[PDB]
């Protein structure tokens, strides 16, 4: 996913 | 000239619904386009062409009408027979009984009230009704009250999704479900007790899927829905009309709420190192474990017990098989019925479902038992009730829908007074 | 045909909608334009979709907000109402005097937009309970709209305040000021409070540097799960009601616990193999759900469990029944099968199985026996108490909303210590 | 339409029933497959083709129902009568008995009668379980009580490997032997004592192989267990059903601890260099160096001789050598009983399979014998029990699973009864 | 089926547990990325393996090893216990005050794990007795879980110091200490030294320097080889409960001796058999087991051989019976039949046979003794007790500890006197  | 009407009320019986249609057109030869490349009682023709089923479908959620009004389906069911409302039942009882179907039972008595006028040799209507929820256990008593203050004579059977002993799928269950059997006690002459606890059991067992789903669930009760109205449908050499039902299995004017049972239900394997004759057969038609419903018949009496054969059977065994079984001492009748026993015949073998788990079989048998200890049932039942009306826990979602709030406390209490036929009939004399 | 309606109100009810919307838009396949590629968007001119939403505050920065991240243009102009000053942290700032001028004209935007639905199946909001434009324009707008449609449901997704870790220094009396009302004219408090979040994002995912960002994600995914079963077919269909039938016994004990699953980092992503026993596992726990309030340390008066993504449903209900029956200890007795399940069809944006579990427990009074420690606490020496009296009210509203609150809290207490 | 169920409870007699059935399957000339190119008292037809072993195997460890589910014989049995536990015995009796004995046992049952119930003229019951096993104790003790309290008439004569009086596998054999001797001395009619000693020295002496596995054991089981059912299995001179023995060789109802032999036992070197006639045949058969049971039958004196002769034999030189051994003055019985000898005669040779280090020959004599010097192994067993129970040593380990401390001092007393009467028979008048 | 789980603790319980875990991993053919090239490992995700265990440890510098040493991306993330402090070699540091701390996390973690099981056969754990870490913290989980697993049973490989070697100066203390009440909730306390296995590694296979890889390794093997009988098609199979008859005739009298066989090295491999006589010549003296207790200084109460590969079970048996009747002095007469054998269908990875020797015999009593010795001249003088009672211990106990010890010791002594 778009965590970092 | 002879043919019945299937009602599918709630969220339920329109699943079982889709499959049992799937099994009768997949039976008789009717493509899923209503095309073909017997059906007099269940499809008729419009004039030329294609098949269009006997069927009204109802409920308030437009989730499942719409799922099957767009699935494999779509081009099968005539438009007017799928009737969905706006707002939802939400597991209460009131919401399905007095506000939302108070003119929506109009519609579906006037629809009701078309298709009879085009039925030449109407038998009886088959319900399917999931008490658990909200629109089948409301709207369905409502309109099981509308038919039988309508029609009358008509037989009117029911095939009822109760909740299981044990494992939970709502919280407000034995609300809807005590309303629903109050308000069924008289209008509907047979109700056979579906439960979805032994048939996962069983699915688990002798079908050997450990995973099952209310798919194969519904597979079964369409397998059991067929097993049963062979007799109508195709030739037999001792044929039933479902109005022998009505008479066989109803003793007493109150009582009427038995439990079925197939077999064999068995995996490809688990059959194919087997010989399965009819012996084998009806010696495990009676085992309290595989029974469709949820008892135990070892701690109680029968009372009548209907099982129509399919397939090539031979007679000479069903009566050794029948007079052996009635030997046995673990399984005793009632003093009131000596003649405990009930048997049909239909020349037509079981027929497969393309892609499902049952194995083929030649012979098969369906048993329809009215017994005694399902009583047992009731009482666990209404137990939870009580542990729920000791606080009048969840009444004003209840008595906000115009309810009148002793409505719980007669139906309670009325039930209960249920009990004292039951335990009065497994007395001798 | 059961649509949904989506106030917001506050700064954190601001971006939490903003990034709801987003998401949203992420699972039905829609672009930051409108584009594809009835329950919540509207047809709009051109194909477009817009959402039926509002966005209301006093301060013009959560205009830029919610303009500057991505998804800002789904919007409508029409639903872009406010203020100027900002109540600044104050309560009465927002439903008394400043608040009041402006619900008015809310009142509009939301008439001319109920209506557009033709089966509405009710409204949800997205605010604070601490700060004063959030909960107190939220607290009068609830107010209101209970007056006009009594007949559908308004679930309030709150955030209570953050209890020990406080930011400001006006949160008690703000808070206890809005439950005092939202205990009335609200049917589902799902409270949420940053402790939790913080809890979940640092022990269950290891991750660096955790902005509000990733908490309104988290929250996102938890609100778009409660209603997914609803906006999809399944196998066992739910709603916004059927919850509330199977979640409350009395009309006020209706303040829930939310809980998300599956949520792990790369490193235990790696491990761990997908399936629902593990699902059960995992939402079960006591410190995987919204509320810094271990739930062990009071019952469960009744819980419910939305999955999503295809199983097999006896697996679903024989977890669910191996799981209130060995722990029959933190379940509460007098009332029996107290879980309720349900199961949609289409999981998340690649996430082959979802779990969503909501729950009334009575294990949520402590968070608010804190908070009225705290207020009875600043109370006693009337601390901070001008900035308030100054604006009409006076300082016996204060003690009946401490008092509604204990009243609260005695009959969670009375009815749990029930027998049968 | 007669037949013999066949139950397998216990580690050493399910390998031992792997073997039995191995040697089944080729005497009848069935493939493993099930499918083949008399056996009504073992098969049965599945309607076209296949067959179903009569069997059922029972063990708490799934590893060795684990091995035969994906042996080389996974697809003859039926994949429902491989019943397997899922945990051990641990060689304490009361764990197989009244803890976890109490879950399978009713499971065997109902799988038992739904295998009778396909029978007609079934006539008894051969079980195969060592005594010094914790499963093969418990659980067979369980089941043989269930299958006495029943069905009653029919006979059930077991085949149990008792432990060998200085060879040792085990450090608690006297303990649940003691216990499940103690069950079995009134359910089971005919118990022959299988010692697992004596074969070894047997197939060092005959079939001169000097590092023998169980294998190789329960291969000549299997062959004595063959040479025995021939009788009903095939046709002959002397047809002797299973209803037979038990009439023959049982003079008290209690005393009826039989020891078994078997010859010829010759592998190929010197097969073709000695004769093997029937005289000497007989005459080896009657040698104390190969009873199976580890003892000098010259100690006491014999009470009954069935021999089962099969193959080609004449009788008349069958007679003259019985003389002979009637004549010999090693051997005597009992006054009381004149008429010693009970004989039947077959049609059929044995057969060989491949692998197994016998050799085939024309003629086979299977003889078991009730005696009296077979007291002595109980004496010498009942030995180790004191040296056990003086110091209460590995008691607790019964005490925790439910049995009663005490019930092993009523075990014990009532072995010293048996033997009693193993001095009141040895005695003249 | 039949499932174990794992617990090692402490220093040496850790390294030990590692060595483990590889061969286990190398005799299974899992490579170190959990692939094929549940007894112990279970399934996850693209057929990977997690093996089944909790590593525990009060200072988290253990971790560097666990993570260095081959097969260290095994284990589960989730199953790192750490804490911050450490014990420092002091018992109450991991008993009473740190480590009653984190051994509710590691009955957390245990709880998550053994309901994953089905049919859950034992528990095993490692670990040291003098070790702050281990022998506190391993003791107390022992303690706890069993106070809640009655049914099932423990085989603990704890790895006692023996004087002949010195390592710390604290040991006698936490050793007498851990051992009050590891005779009494524990079923398999199979003992292990270093000194037996520097004697072995010197005059038995000739090695140079005996470093702690090899030993380990040869510990490892020995306790994989117990239990293998298990994880394999055998003609004679046991389980840890088939033991658990056959070698406690007493429910405390269970303080097994280990022996592995065979062991040589290069060219002893070359020239010499591999037979059921020269295992069995190999396997009864003093110094192929792994105990500093001269065994022909007293008797075996009872003796268990878990044989393995493919052999005669008459020639083993025979074996077994002649080597019993020619030490009839050394073995206890009033048992008849002491001796117990069991043989599996697999060989190891290596060679085609191989012997484990469990013994419980009465010669380890005296090992007691002489730890008993340094305790009472470190307890006369109350020397070194200024860093136990400061941490809660109440000094009383360590009084009756002692006391326990004695009957311990007494028991075997006196079955060392019974006769018929
Ligand atoms: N045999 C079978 N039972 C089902 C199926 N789906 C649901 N059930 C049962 O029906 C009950 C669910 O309640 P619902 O019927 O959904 O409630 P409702 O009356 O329809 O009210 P609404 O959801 O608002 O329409 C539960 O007891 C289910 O176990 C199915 O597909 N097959
Ligand atoms: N004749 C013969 N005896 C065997 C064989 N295998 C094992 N035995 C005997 O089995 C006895 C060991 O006890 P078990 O039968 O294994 O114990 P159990 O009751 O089956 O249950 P478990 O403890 O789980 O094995 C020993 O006396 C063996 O001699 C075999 O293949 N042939
Ligand atoms: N998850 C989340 N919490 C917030 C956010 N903003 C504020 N909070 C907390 O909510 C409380 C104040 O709410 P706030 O929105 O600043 O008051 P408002 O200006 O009246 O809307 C404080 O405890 C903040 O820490 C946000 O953007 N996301
Ligand atoms: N066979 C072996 N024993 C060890 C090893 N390391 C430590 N031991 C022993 O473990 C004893 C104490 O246990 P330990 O776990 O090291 O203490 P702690 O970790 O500080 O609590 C030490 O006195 C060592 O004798 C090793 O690598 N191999
Ligand atoms: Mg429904
Ligand atoms: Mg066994």
């Amino acid at each position: 996913n778009t965590n970092n | 000239m002879r043919e019945v009407i299937s009602i599918h009320v709630g969220q339920g019986g329109i699943q079982v619904g889709n499959a049992c249609w799937e099994l009768f057109c997949l039976e008789h030869g009717i493509q899923p386009d209503g095309q073909m490349p017997a059906f007099n009682t269940f499809f008729s023709e419009t004039g030329a062409g294609k098949h269009v089923p006997r069927a009204v479908f109802l409920d308030l959620e437009p989730t499942v009408i719409d799922e099957v009004r767009t699935g494999t389906y779509r081009q099968l069911f005539h438009p007017e027979q799928l009737i969905s409302g706006k707002e939802d039942a939400a597991n209460n009882f009131a919401r399905g009984h007095y506000t939302i179907g108070k003119e929506i039972v109009d519609l579906c008595l006037d629809r009701i009230r078309k298709l009879a006028d085009n039925c030449t040799g109407l038998q009886g209507f088959l319900v399917f009704n999931s008490v658990g929820g909200g629109t089948g256990s409301g709207l369905g008593s409502l309109l099981l009250e509308r038919l039988s203050v309508d029609y009358g004579k008509k037989s009117k059977l029911g095939f009822t999704i109760y909740p299981s002993p044990q494992v939970s799928t709502a919280v407000v269950e034995p609300y809807n479900s005590i309303l629903s059997t109050h308000s069924l006690l008289e209008h509907t002459d047979v109700a056979v007790m579906l439960d979805n606890e032994a048939i996962y059991d069983i699915c688990r067992r002798n079908l050997d899927i450990e995973r099952p789903t209310y798919t194969n669930l519904n597979r079964l009760i369409a397998q059991v829905i067929s097993s049963l109205t062979a007799s109508l449908r195709f030739d037999g050499a001792l044929n039933v009309d479902i109005t022998e039902f009505q008479t066989n299995l109803v003793p007493y004017p109150r009582i009427h709420f038995m439990l079925s049972s197939y077999a064999p239900i068995i995996s490809a394997e688990k059959a194919y190192h087997e010989q399965l004759s009819v012996a084998e057969i009806t010696n495990s038609a009676f085992e309290p474990a595989n029974m469709m419903a949820k008892c135990d018949p070892r701690h109680g009496k029968y009372m009548a017990c209907s099982m129509m054969y399919r397939g090539d059977v031979v007679p000479k065994d069903v009566n050794a098989s029948i007079a052996t079984i009635k030997t046995k001492r673990t399984i005793q009748f009632v003093d009131w019925c000596p003649t405990g026993f009930k048997v049909g015949i239909n020349y037509q073998p079981p027929t497969v479902v393309p892609g499902g788990d049952l194995a083929k079989v030649m012979r098969a048998v369906c048993m329809i038992s009215n017994s005694t200890a399902i009583a047992e049932v009731f009482s666990r039942l209404d137990h939870k009730f009580d542990l729920m009306y000791a606080k009048r826990a969840f009444v004003h979602w209840y008595v906000g829908e115009g309810m009148e709030e002793g409505e719980f406390s007669e139906a309670r209490e009325d039930l209960a007074a249920l009990e004292k036929d039951y335990e009065e009939v497994g007395i001798e004399t | 045909m059961r649509e949904i309606v989506h106030i917001q109100g506050g700064q954190c009810g601001n971006q939490i909608g903003a990034k709801f919307w987003e998401v949203i838009s992420d699972e039905h396949g829609i672009d930051p334009t409108g584009t594809y590629h009835n329950v919540y968007y509207n047809e709009a001119t051109g194909g477009r979709y817009v959402p039926r939403a509002i966005l209301m505050d006093l301060e013009p920065g959560t205009m830029d907000s919610v303009r500057a991240g991505p998804f800002g243009q789904l919007f409508r102009p029409d639903n872009f109402v406010f203020g100027q000053t900002g109540a600044g942290n104050n309560w009465a700032k927002g439903h008394y005097t400043e608040g009041a001028e402006l619900i008015d004209s809310v009142l509009d935007v939301v008439r001319k937009e109920a209506e557009g639905c033709d089966c509405l199946q009710g409204f949800q909001i997205t605010h604070s309970l601490g700060g004063g434009t959030g909960s107190g324009m939220g607290t009068l707008l609830i107010s209101k709209v209970r007056e006009e449609y009594p007949d559908r449901i308004m679930e309030t997704f709150s955030v209570v305040p953050s209890p020990k870790v406080s930011d400001t220094v006006v949160e008690p009396y703000n808070a206890t000021l809005s439950v005092h009302q939202l205990v009335e004219n609200a049917d589902e408090c799902m409270v949420i409070d940053n402790e939790a979040l913080y809890d979940i994002c640092f022990r269950t995912l290891k991750l660096t540097t955790p902005t509000y960002g990733d908490l309104n994600h988290l929250v996102s995914a938890a609100m778009s799960g409660v209603t997914c079963c609803l906006r999809f077919p399944g196998q066992l269909n739910s709603d916004l009601r059927k919850l509330a039938v199977n979640l409350i016994p009395f009309p006020r004990l209706h303040f829930f616990m939310i809980g998300f699953a599956p949520l792990t980092s790369r490193g235990s992503q790696q491990y761990r193999a997908l399936t629902v026993p593990e699902l059960t596992q995992q939402m079960f726990d006591a410190k995987n759900m919204m509320c810094a309030a271990d739930p062990r340390h009071g019952r469960y008066l009744t819980a419910s469990a939305l999955f999503r993504g295809r199983m097999s449903t006896k697996e679903v209900d024989e977890q669910m029944l191996n799981v209130q029956n060995k722990n029959s200890s933190y379940f509460v007795e007098w009332i029996p099968n107290n879980i309720k399940s349900s199961i949609c069809d289409i999981p998340p944006k690649g996430l082959k199985m979802a779990v969503t579990f909501v729950g009334n427990s009575t294990a949520i009074q402590e968070m608010f026996k804190r908070v009225a420690e705290q207020f009875t606490a600043m109370f006693r020496r009337k601390a901070f108490l001008h900035w308030y009296t100054g604006e009409g009210m006076d300082e016996m509203e204060f003690t009946e909303a401490e008092s509604n609150m204990n009243d609260l809290v005695s009959e969670y207490q009375q009815y749990q210590d029930a027998t049968a």
